[PDB]
RNA sequence: GGUUCGUGGAGCCAUGGGGGAAUCUGGGCGGACCACCGCCUAAGGCUAAGUACUCCGGGUGACCGAUAGCGCACCAGUAC
RNA sequence: GAGCUAGCCCUGGCCAGGGUGAAGCUGGGGUGAGACCCAGUGGAGGCCCGAACCGGUGGGGGAUGCAAACCCCUCGGAUGA
RNA sequence: GCGAAUGCCGGCAUGAGUAACGAUAAAGAGGGUGAGAAUCCCUCUCGCCGUAAGCCCAAGGGUUCCUACGCAAUGGUCGUCAGCGUAGGGUUAGGCGGGACCUAAGGUGAAGCCGAAAGGCGUAGCCGAAGGGCAGCCGGUUAAUAUUCCGGCCCUUCCCGCAGGUGCGAUGGGGGGACGCUCUAGGCUAGGGGGACCGGAGCCAUGGACGAGCCCGGCCAGAAGCGCAGGGUGGGAGGUAGGCAAAUCCGCCUCCCAACAAGCUCUGCGUGGUGGGGAAGCCCGUACGGGUGACAACCCCCCGAAGCCAGGGAGCCAAGAAAAGCCUCUAAGCACAACCUGCGGGAACCCGUACCGCAAACCGACACAGGUGGGCGGGUGCAAGAGCACUCAGGCGCGCGGGAGAACCCUCGCCAAGGAACUCUGCAAGUUGGCCCCGUAACUUCGGGAGAAGGGGUGCUCCCUGGGGUGAUGAGCCCCGGGGAGCCGCAGUGAACAGGCUCUGGCGACUGUUUACCAAAAACACAGCUCUCUGCGAACUCGUAAGAGGAGGUAUAGGGAGCGACGCUUGCCCGGUGCCGGAAGGUCAAGGGGAGGGGUGCAAGCCCCGAACCGAAGCCCCGGUGAACGGCGGCCGUAACUAUAACGGUCCUAAGGUAGCGAAAUUCCUUGUCGGGUAAGUUCCGACCUGCACGAAAAGCGUAACGACCGGAGCGCUGUCUCGGCGAGGGACCCGGUGAAAUUGAACUGGCCGUGAAGAUGCGGCCUACCCGUGGCAGGACGAAAAGACCCCGUGGAGCUUUACUGC
RNA sequence: CACCUCGAUGUCGGCUCGUCGCAUCCUGGGGCUGAAGAAGGUCCCAAGGGUUGGGCUGUUCGCCCAUUAAAGCGGCACGCG
RNA sequence: AAUGCGCAGAUACCGGGAGGAACGCCGAUGGCGAAGGCAGCCACCUGGUCCACCCGUGACGCUGAGGCGCGAAAGCGUGGGGAG
RNA sequence: GCCCGGAUAGCUCAGUCGGUAGAGCAGGGGAUUGAAAAUCCCCGUGUCCUUGGUUCGAUUCCGAGUCCGGGCACCA
């Protein structure tokens, strides 16, 4: 069966990216919380080239 | 005419395709005066604002000349009559003495090698465009400006045409394709003749497929949905409207006039 | 809209719309209104302290004592 | 949150091999001129059979499963919405 | 201060040495190693993939690659092995792919517009790719990289320079790039099949063969120049009022040559100096390569692409990207600049480059019988084929095994006689099945129904014979056939793939779409018909707005609604609701208006209420309108046999159901009543119609053709059945290894009659009964599972409706 | 009526397997009779064992076809998922 | 007579504009046509028919099953049009 | 089965706070006609469904019923 998780690095950085979060007052508050909460990773860790 | 097919396949039985005999040695359009890329997309920024649009062959817009007035006096030769998927009418490609090339929504009768031209000067004959105030009251005429220097906007959808009824000063009474009698400005240009391809209205698509090729998606009947969706929705084994026939949105769709009354546009019209 | 004030006799202070003054014998207010009697000066701006809070440092505790105490006394917001 | 699912937009890719034989042509015949009727060429089609691919009709099996929808046999579509 | 909250956390039990151990592709043995090996290594047998279970690329993953040490744990067993632990190595470009290029949707966004704030739009530009553009192929080496290192040959850019050409010169003009689907021609190539020819280590086995025997191999790359296919392309000279400057460029006119060409060009394919590869077998050989085989040969035929020349050709309608590179044109500028063409020498960055990659390394909590895009994907045979059988290369036997040889289950095979009697239903399973040739009915929209139905042939041997394509008009090679004799079996598409067929109803015209995870349908859609709104800053939709979709559309067009191919049709009622038209009237809110009255002042005043009357839309009222919401009768009496009732009477209305259908997907009474099929028919088909309660675009009645739709017949065939039997394998069972689960008040948990909250193992009486297991069956433990999904109750909640209320 | 069960007692019919009751359908006895005989009617004993296969409908039932010694009725949570 | 139309102002009259259809008088028992039919005016395309001269061919004629064409009105299809 | 409504001249119906009840047709006598219709002119007629009761008095008001017509008969 075709499931719900089809990995795509572009789609990730694009969707949950840092520059992504930073553009929307909504995404800016996410980073804000994650920081307060101590989250080691503020954005979904993902690497390409 | 209009080609017809033999029932060598159901749906091929009733399908009729227009005939492109008056399509001149063209077929492909001249990349120059058109074609511009044509942005397809069935909605505005975000949501769809017009249901059932989408799919349908790739198209190339043909930037056509809807105000032949730029070239007053400059004549031009009817060089060709091309096919134009962005409209029902056929378009006439014409080379001007000027060396300039443009397309005019090909009028009916218009023909290859013919010479046309626009202006007050222009001779009242199929092809020529002039302000309405010079077109001999009574003659039929297509592609008409609604307001001066604002670009032709009436009659131009195949077999369409308007007719001069008479004048009342700066205005001339016209009878548009609607049967509406409206006063239009005299300085408003109008090219004489009657669009053409008056047979268009007789093509029988033949199969759902054809509507699809035209970017026309399946249209769902209201009563045939659930009440969450449409005024006509639910009930059970079929069902009559059960209330004044409505639209997904609620407005009665059988009689209820939508034209807003206090529009300045009136006082220039007289029944439809 | 604010005030205890939910039209209430509903003033006062705010203001979106229309109308639209005056300079001190001018003008606002004392709960409709009017008259006396009084208070006060609008339509520019600033102003310590007394007040609030605790990320942070300290002292204390008829506060807990590793299922308690912060979610973590343990490389914990980590693993997952 | 549309990296599942639904729709659309942009740009690319894919569809074994068989069959049927439309229109048009071309020749012949026909007539005043024609319609038209024969051959042949022709290659049309939400056309036919059938892989891939896309499905998921009927039955069986599975039922703390290989699997939170699977497997087997059988069926649907397969140049087209 | 806890025994209970289907309490929470943790721990440990029960079921239990039980079910399992993840595709029924399969194993066996001999040697190694080793504390220990069914399970690791090697060899030899055997089976299994092969349009793959084999290769290469992209994504994703990220060291899982290789190597040396290792086994606790992880690998459903074992493990000396590992994709597992420790450590060490390993992934090297100017030309490959991204980037120092271009633009697509879409993002972002100078102007500018809009929003209470956040923020929302937005001509350019910028960003944005597997699209356009762009310079390398063949070999060789590593344990592990290679179009990256090495060798051969071949290219691209930039900077400087020398030489020779030229008005050089843009982010600007122009051209080009540049484009659909289907079908295709001519040459090539990839790929493959032959060889009486060439190069090969060997082999003659068991009856025969030393034979023009068997087995192996007979290639690859390659600048210039040549060839051979093609693809691109007119050349001149004049005018010029267009391409928002200019043009010598395009574009227009005019004349001069050429003209199904040539020339110029640009690809591709051959050939090419030359470089490189180079089996089988046999010997070392752990491994797992190396040698030898060679100074290997490297040649001739034939089949031949869905690939190449390619922007080739034809036809069709649904009429099929942009931008840069690249040419050409000129503006400023500069013309001791500058380009262009040669030829030298220099310069040439960043990132990826390991490995898995239809999977044990990606998505599915697992080394999960699932999902995952592109290219290659040999041979033979069967008409073809990417099908089916076997098999190359290559890769596997799926990570528990050994025995048994019960029930029962799974998948499977055969069966006497009969055959659908089985059942809701011939559900299932059978029958039929390929190709060639006969030959096929109603009805029909002339296509179709057709593969209708129903038959016949199909193997092999010998003789004769007709055509083609390739060689040259013969030879060989391939590709289609015709005929004439004869052979053998039960059987010739001798295996595998590959329709059971009729007759007749219902619904839907048809191909399509749907409830991902119980419905594929008579449902949705669909061409087509009608109604209605919309004159364009359209109507309508999204948005507070700007803005946008509609549409760069303009009534032969857009939106809404309903029907729903097509044929014949689509009656009557606008009285209530709706919508449309009514510059009169009645009513009607702020508002204008002030008759009149009031409160206070000594008063001027100041503040208050407030009748006429003038005040919209809406409503009332007058009209219209049905493919607008909707509606479309009752009771009596009548004909000279009866019966009925053409006719009559009278109430009822807005009018009183027309045609056509009718016990119907609609009929209650009803298996209605006659016919038909049947030995027998609540079903079915034809009828008749007191049609409980059809009926004309929520269409009516038909209809060819379609239907994995639903009903009723019949023929064929059968284990569906009478009625079962036997047999196969995977399980079940036994042995060794590993080892769960829901459940569980606790148990020392028999039967009958009674009793008991009214169905007791647990109470009474009586009867039975030594203790404990194993394989089975499922009546009970009101057995498990889900604090019933029905019902009702909560002044519980949600979704939906409307002439409920109140609001926006 | 609503007493156990709504923290679940699966609720028609068929199939399979039955087992029991008797208020007996058959067969065995027996008294009557408007019982000549053979057939019956009727009632009393008596289940020990028998109690057919089809068509129609989901049917239970029922109606038919063809037979039969007969083609019994009923209870077992309208016995039995 | 009643429907119906008319003070929300009809009828009657005047002016303007739209549209469709048929064409007064001439028209006559008239004419043309093979029949059906054909009537305001104009232009073009075209058939048939009579006369005079008696010039040319030289019987090439008549009819005509079947075929083919035409064929009022109503009616049917697709679209348009719509005053009476 | 539960609820609503109707039961007035021979047929089809109208009507009444209560009190001498009508219409159309049918039917009866005349007239017109040669004679039937049509058409004139004259006419009754109704124990106002039954049964209890209220009232001074009911077909007219109330209860029960009888037959007829209409609606409901669901989750089961
Ligand atoms: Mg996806
Ligand atoms: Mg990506
Ligand atoms: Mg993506
Ligand atoms: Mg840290
Ligand atoms: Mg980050
Ligand atoms: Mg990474
Ligand atoms: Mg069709
Ligand atoms: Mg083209
Ligand atoms: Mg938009
Ligand atoms: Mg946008
Ligand atoms: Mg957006
Ligand atoms: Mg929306
Ligand atoms: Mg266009
Ligand atoms: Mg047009
Ligand atoms: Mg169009
Ligand atoms: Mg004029
Ligand atoms: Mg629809
Ligand atoms: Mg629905
Ligand atoms: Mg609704
Ligand atoms: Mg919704
Ligand atoms: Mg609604
Ligand atoms: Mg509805
Ligand atoms: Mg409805
Ligand atoms: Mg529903
Ligand atoms: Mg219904
Ligand atoms: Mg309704
Ligand atoms: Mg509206
Ligand atoms: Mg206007
Ligand atoms: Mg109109
Ligand atoms: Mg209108
Ligand atoms: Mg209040
Ligand atoms: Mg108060
Ligand atoms: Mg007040
Ligand atoms: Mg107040
Ligand atoms: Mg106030
Ligand atoms: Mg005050
Ligand atoms: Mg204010
Ligand atoms: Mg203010
Ligand atoms: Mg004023
Ligand atoms: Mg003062
Ligand atoms: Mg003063
Ligand atoms: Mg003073
Ligand atoms: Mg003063
Ligand atoms: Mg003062
Ligand atoms: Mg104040
Ligand atoms: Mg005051
Ligand atoms: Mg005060
Ligand atoms: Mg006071
Ligand atoms: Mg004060
Ligand atoms: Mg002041
Ligand atoms: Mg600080
Ligand atoms: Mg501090
Ligand atoms: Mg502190
Ligand atoms: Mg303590
Ligand atoms: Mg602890
Ligand atoms: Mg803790
Ligand atoms: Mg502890
Ligand atoms: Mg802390
Ligand atoms: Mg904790
Ligand atoms: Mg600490
Ligand atoms: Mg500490
Ligand atoms: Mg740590
Ligand atoms: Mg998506
Ligand atoms: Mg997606
Ligand atoms: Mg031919
Ligand atoms: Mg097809
Ligand atoms: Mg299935
Ligand atoms: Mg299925
Ligand atoms: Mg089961
Ligand atoms: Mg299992
Ligand atoms: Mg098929
Ligand atoms: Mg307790
Ligand atoms: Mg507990
Ligand atoms: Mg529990
Ligand atoms: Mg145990
Ligand atoms: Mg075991
Ligand atoms: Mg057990
Ligand atoms: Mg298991
Ligand atoms: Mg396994
Ligand atoms: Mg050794
Ligand atoms: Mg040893
Ligand atoms: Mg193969
Ligand atoms: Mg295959
Ligand atoms: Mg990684
Ligand atoms: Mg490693
Ligand atoms: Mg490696
Ligand atoms: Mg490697
Ligand atoms: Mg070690
Ligand atoms: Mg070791
Ligand atoms: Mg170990
Ligand atoms: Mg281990
Ligand atoms: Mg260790
Ligand atoms: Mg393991
Ligand atoms: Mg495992
Ligand atoms: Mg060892
Ligand atoms: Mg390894
Ligand atoms: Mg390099
Ligand atoms: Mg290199
Ligand atoms: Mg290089
Ligand atoms: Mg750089
Ligand atoms: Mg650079
Ligand atoms: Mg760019
Ligand atoms: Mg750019
Ligand atoms: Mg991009
Ligand atoms: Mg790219
Ligand atoms: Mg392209
Ligand atoms: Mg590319
Ligand atoms: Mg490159
Ligand atoms: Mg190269
Ligand atoms: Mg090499
Ligand atoms: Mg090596
Ligand atoms: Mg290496
Ligand atoms: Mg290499
Ligand atoms: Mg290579
Ligand atoms: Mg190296
Ligand atoms: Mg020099
Ligand atoms: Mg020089
Ligand atoms: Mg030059
Ligand atoms: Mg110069
Ligand atoms: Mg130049
Ligand atoms: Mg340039
Ligand atoms: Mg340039
Ligand atoms: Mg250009
Ligand atoms: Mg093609
Ligand atoms: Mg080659
Ligand atoms: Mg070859
Ligand atoms: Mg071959
Ligand atoms: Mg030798
Ligand atoms: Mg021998
Ligand atoms: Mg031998
Ligand atoms: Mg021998
Ligand atoms: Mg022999
Ligand atoms: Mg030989
Ligand atoms: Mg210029
Ligand atoms: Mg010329
Ligand atoms: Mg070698
Ligand atoms: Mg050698
Ligand atoms: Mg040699
Ligand atoms: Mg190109
Ligand atoms: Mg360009
Ligand atoms: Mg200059
Ligand atoms: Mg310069
Ligand atoms: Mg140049
Ligand atoms: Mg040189
Ligand atoms: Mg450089
Ligand atoms: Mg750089
Ligand atoms: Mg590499
Ligand atoms: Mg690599
Ligand atoms: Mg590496
Ligand atoms: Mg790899
Ligand atoms: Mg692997
Ligand atoms: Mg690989
Ligand atoms: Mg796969
Ligand atoms: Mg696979
Ligand atoms: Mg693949
Ligand atoms: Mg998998
Ligand atoms: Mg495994
Ligand atoms: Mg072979
Ligand atoms: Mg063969
Ligand atoms: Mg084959
Ligand atoms: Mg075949
Ligand atoms: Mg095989
Ligand atoms: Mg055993
Ligand atoms: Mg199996
Ligand atoms: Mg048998
Ligand atoms: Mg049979
Ligand atoms: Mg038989
Ligand atoms: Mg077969
Ligand atoms: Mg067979
Ligand atoms: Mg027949
Ligand atoms: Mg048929
Ligand atoms: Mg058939
Ligand atoms: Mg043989
Ligand atoms: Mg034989
Ligand atoms: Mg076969
Ligand atoms: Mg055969
Ligand atoms: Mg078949
Ligand atoms: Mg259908
Ligand atoms: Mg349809
Ligand atoms: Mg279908
Ligand atoms: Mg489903
Ligand atoms: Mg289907
Ligand atoms: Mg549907
Ligand atoms: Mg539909
Ligand atoms: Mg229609
Ligand atoms: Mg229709
Ligand atoms: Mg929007
Ligand atoms: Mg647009
Ligand atoms: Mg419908
Ligand atoms: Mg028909
Ligand atoms: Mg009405
Ligand atoms: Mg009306
Ligand atoms: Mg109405
Ligand atoms: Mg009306
Ligand atoms: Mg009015
Ligand atoms: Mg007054
Ligand atoms: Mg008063
Ligand atoms: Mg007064
Ligand atoms: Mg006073
Ligand atoms: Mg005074
Ligand atoms: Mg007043
Ligand atoms: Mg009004
Ligand atoms: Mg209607
Ligand atoms: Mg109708
Ligand atoms: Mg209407
Ligand atoms: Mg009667
Ligand atoms: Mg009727
Ligand atoms: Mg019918
Ligand atoms: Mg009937
Ligand atoms: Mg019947
Ligand atoms: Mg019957
Ligand atoms: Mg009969
Ligand atoms: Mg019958
Ligand atoms: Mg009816
Ligand atoms: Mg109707
Ligand atoms: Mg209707
Ligand atoms: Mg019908
Ligand atoms: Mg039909
Ligand atoms: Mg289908
Ligand atoms: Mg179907
Ligand atoms: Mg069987
Ligand atoms: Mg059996
Ligand atoms: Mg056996
Ligand atoms: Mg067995
Ligand atoms: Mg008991
Ligand atoms: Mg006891
Ligand atoms: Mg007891
Ligand atoms: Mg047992
Ligand atoms: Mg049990
Ligand atoms: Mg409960
Ligand atoms: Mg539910
Ligand atoms: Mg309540
Ligand atoms: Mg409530
Ligand atoms: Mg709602
Ligand atoms: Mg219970
Ligand atoms: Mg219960
Ligand atoms: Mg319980
Ligand atoms: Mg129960
Ligand atoms: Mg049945
Ligand atoms: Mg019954
Ligand atoms: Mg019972
Ligand atoms: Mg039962
Ligand atoms: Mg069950
Ligand atoms: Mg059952
Ligand atoms: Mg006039
Ligand atoms: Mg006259
Ligand atoms: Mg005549
Ligand atoms: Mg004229
Ligand atoms: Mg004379
Ligand atoms: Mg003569
Ligand atoms: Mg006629
Ligand atoms: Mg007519
Ligand atoms: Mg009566
Ligand atoms: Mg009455
Ligand atoms: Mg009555
Ligand atoms: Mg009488
Ligand atoms: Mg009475
Ligand atoms: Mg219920
Ligand atoms: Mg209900």
């Amino acid at each position: 069966m075709k499931r719900t998780w089809q990995p795509n690095r572009r789609k990730r950085a694009k969707t949950h990216g840092f520059r992504a979060r930073m553009r929307t007052p909504g995404g800016r508050k996410v980073l804000k919380r994650r920081r307060q909460k101590g989250r080691w990773r503020l954005t979904p860790a993902v690497r390409k080239r | 005419a209009v080609k017809k097919f033999k029932p060598y396949t159901p749906s091929r039985r009733f399908m009729t395709v227009a005939d492109f005999s008056e399509i001149t040695k063209t077929e492909p359009e001249k990349s120059l005066v058109k074609p511009l890329k044509k942005t397809g997309g069935r909605n505005n920024q975000g949501r769809i604002t017009v249901r059932f649009r989408g799919g349908g062959h790739k198209r190339l817009y043909r930037i056509i000349d809807f105000k032949r007035w730029d070239k007053v006096g400059i004549p031009a030769k009817v060089a060709a009559i091309e096919y134009d998927p962005n409209r029902s009418a056929r378009i006439a490609l014409l080379h001007y003495v000027d060396g300039e090339k443009r397309y005019i929504i090909a009028p009916d009768g218009l023909q290859v090698g013919q010479q046309v031209v626009a202006g007050p000067d222009a001779p009242i004959q199929v092809g020529n465009a002039l302000p309405l105030r010079f077109i001999p009251v009574g003659t039929v005429v297509h592609a008409v400006e609604l307001e001066p220097k604002k670009g032709a906007k009436l009659a131009r959808a195949a077999g369409t045409s308007a007719q001069i009824q008479g004048r009342e000063g700066d205005y001339v009474i016209l009878r548009l394709p609607s049967g509406e009698l409206r006063k239009v400005h005299g300085e408003c240009y109008a090219t004489v003749g009657a669009v053409g391809n008056a047979d268009h209205k007789n093509i029988v698509l033949g199969k759902a497929g054809r509507s699809r090729w035209l970017g026309r998606r399946p249209h769902v009947r209201g009563a045939a949905m659930n009440p969450v969706d449409h005024p006509h929705g639910g009930g059970e084994g079929r069902a009559p409207r059960g209330r004044p026939p409505a639209s997904p949105w609620g407005w009665q769709t059988k009689g209820l006039k939508t034209r807003k009354r206090r529009k300045p546009s009136s006082r220039f019209i007289i029944a439809r």
